[PDB]
């Protein structure tokens, strides 16, 4: 198991871990969270009682590294960092575990719903869609703009998601303009699957991670990343079966997890219809459509 | 944006543009079979590309034989034209492509734009107006020549015949749009206008009578009256 431990709680924060979160009142002898599952990356994330404003975390992997988390009082926020002394981090994670000052990473033991959510997410692929090369860790917040919104303006704190666009010359190839719009699978296929992410779990993995950073920033060029994967996917007639099956399964826990509370502003319309009623995937998606059915039938 | 009566004098301007038209593009009519079922039988269709300044018309005109083993023709039919019209463009010497393409229906936008992709600096827009284009089949020179097509075939025109020498295109588009209007709302009575008297002919190379300016106004006026009559005739009033 896996430690983060905190050098202090300064300010009160909600703090998150993956799918998890707690009050710390200011000052609250707060000293960090144990018990990490070993093996997937994990998400800490924070939102000051004082600013609403400003969702921000911080993607990582515990094998990468002994990371912590302390104040910044002067630029005003939770950094993590890395301890390279091995010895040090050690000794300090257990003086903490002795005096209880720590929180438990609360897993029950039949809940696979974070292993669900980011089955493919690797780190190596979180740090180039965000660079930052010089840490193990990679920074997200509500307010970072993607890649092609930039292009619709500080491109180092940028998120570098894969751009996808359904009326550009690398969708659509001369001479199959009517084919290739109205049936993707070309641009799937060929395009994204076989040229740009080599592979379906590549794919999925920043599906998901775009997903997660929709839900846990309102991270809004994240969802309009999400929203093109799956609309690709949706839009091509042409799909691997296992891809079409696990597309189901990821959706399913991704709706499973949303806050009921949140479907108006994260979830387009548009796209969850054509992937469930008019495109070729209306029936090959049946678990997807089963909860969005019984839990969000306004959106459709 | 979209075009409407608000920003209707850019039409007139020097920026090449064109309006596209595709309501004639898929025609049938609709029979009963021997068994009693109903079926389609495509006839011949065009394309209606103008520049509204010029008066330019490229009648593309679109044969049975597009739609041969064809599935979703009215579908298909927004790809042809746009597939059509990207031809024209690509045709066209680089100083009088359009900068500008206004399509009459919006379910060209998308057809057209994934059609035009190689030149990202002409503007697709849709317009608000509700044009009289579909009525360009009730010219008598363009109805022949497209019934009388063996094959695809592109055939120009100038749909203002001669009138830029003695009025603008701002007054000329407006004229058109009346004619236009009227063969739509009561095709006899607006063909029956127009070569009541026979001592006005129609040049050969023009679509319209040979009108003096004195007798133009007079049409406009039967047709204006044409239009308001046949409205309350349907609305009653
Ligand atoms: C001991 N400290 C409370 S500290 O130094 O402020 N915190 C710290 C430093 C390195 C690694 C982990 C932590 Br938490």
């Amino acid at each position: 198991m896996n430690t983060v431990p905190f050098t202090s709680a300064p300010i009160e924060v909600t703090i998150g871990i993956d799918q998890y979160s707690f009050n710390v009142k200011e000052n609250q002898p707060f000293h960090g969270i144990k018990d990490i599952p070993i093996g997937h990356v994990h998400v800490i994330h924070f939102q000051h009682a004082d600013n609403s404003s400003m969702r921000y975390g911080y993607w990582f992997d515990c094998r990468m590294g002994n990371f912590y988390i302390q104040y910044d009082p002067k630029d005003g926020l939770y950094k993590m960092m890395e301890e390279r002394d091995g010895a040090k981090f050690e000794n300090i994670v257990h003086n903490f575990k002795e005096r209880q000052m720590m929180v438990s990473y609360p897993k029950i033991d039949e809940d696979d719903t974070w292993y669900n959510l980011t089955e493919f997410v690797q780190m190596d692929k979180i740090r180039k869609i965000v660079r930052k090369d010089e840490n193990q860790f990679s920074y997200v917040d509500s307010s970072m703009t993607t890649v092609q919104e930039n292009e619709l303006s500080d491109p180092a704190h940028s998120l570098n998601y894969t751009v996808i666009n359904f009326k550009s010359r690398e969708a659509i190839r001369p001479g199959h303009e009517m084919e290739d719009f109205l049936d993707k699978s070309y641009y799937l296929n060929t395009v994204m699957l076989q040229g740009i992410f080599k592979n379906s779990s590549n794919y999925f993995g920043e599906l998901q991670f775009a997903f997660l950073n929709a839900m846990f920033f309102g991270n809004y060029g994240s969802s309009l990343q999400w929203h093109a994967m799956i609309e690709l996917i949706c839009s091509s007639a042409t799909v691997p079966k296992h891809m079409l099956d696990k597309l189901d399964e990821i959706l399913y826990y991704q709706i499973k997890t949303l806050p009921e509370q949140y479907s108006d502003i994260l979830l387009n319309e548009r796209v969850w219809n054509i992937c469930l009623y008019s495109s070729f995937q209306k029936n090959s998606l049946h678990n997807t459509e089963k909860i969005m059915e019984n839990k969000y039938p306004e959106l459709l | 944006g979209a075009m409407n009566s608000s920003n209707y004098a850019e039409l007139f301007n020097n920026d090449i543009k064109l309006f596209v038209d595709d309501t004639n593009v898929y025609r049938v009519t609709v029979h009963k079979t021997f068994e009693g079922n109903v079926a389609t039988k495509a006839i011949n269709g065009c394309i209606f590309t103008l520049n509204p300044k010029t008066g330019h018309l490229f009648l593309k005109i679109i044969h049975t034989s597009v739609w041969a083993g064809q599935k979703r023709l009215s579908q298909l039919a927004k790809w042809k034209t746009a597939e059509e019209v990207s031809a024209l463009v690509r045709s066209l010497p680089k100083e009088e492509q359009p900068k500008q393409i206004i399509v009459t229906r919006k379910a060209m936008l998308d057809p057209l734009e994934v059609h035009m992709l190689d030149f990202p600096n002409i503007a697709i827009r849709p317009t608000e107006l509700r044009l009289p284009f579909s009525a360009a089949m009730s010219i008598d020179k363009l109805s022949d020549v497209v019934m009388k097509a063996t094959e695809p075939q592109m055939v120009l025109f100038n749909i203002y015949d001669d009138w830029l020498d003695r009025i603008s295109s701002y007054t000329a588009f407006s004229r058109l749009t009346l004619l236009l209007r009227a063969l739509k709302t009561n095709e006899e009575s607006a063909k029956m206008i127009l070569l009541s008297d026979p001592t006005i002919t129609i040049k050969s190379y023009h679509l319209w009578p040979s009108f003096t300016d004195e007798q133009w106004i007079t049409i406009e006026s039967q047709m204006r009256d044409l239009i308001l009559t046949e409205y309350g005739r349907k609305y009653n009033v």
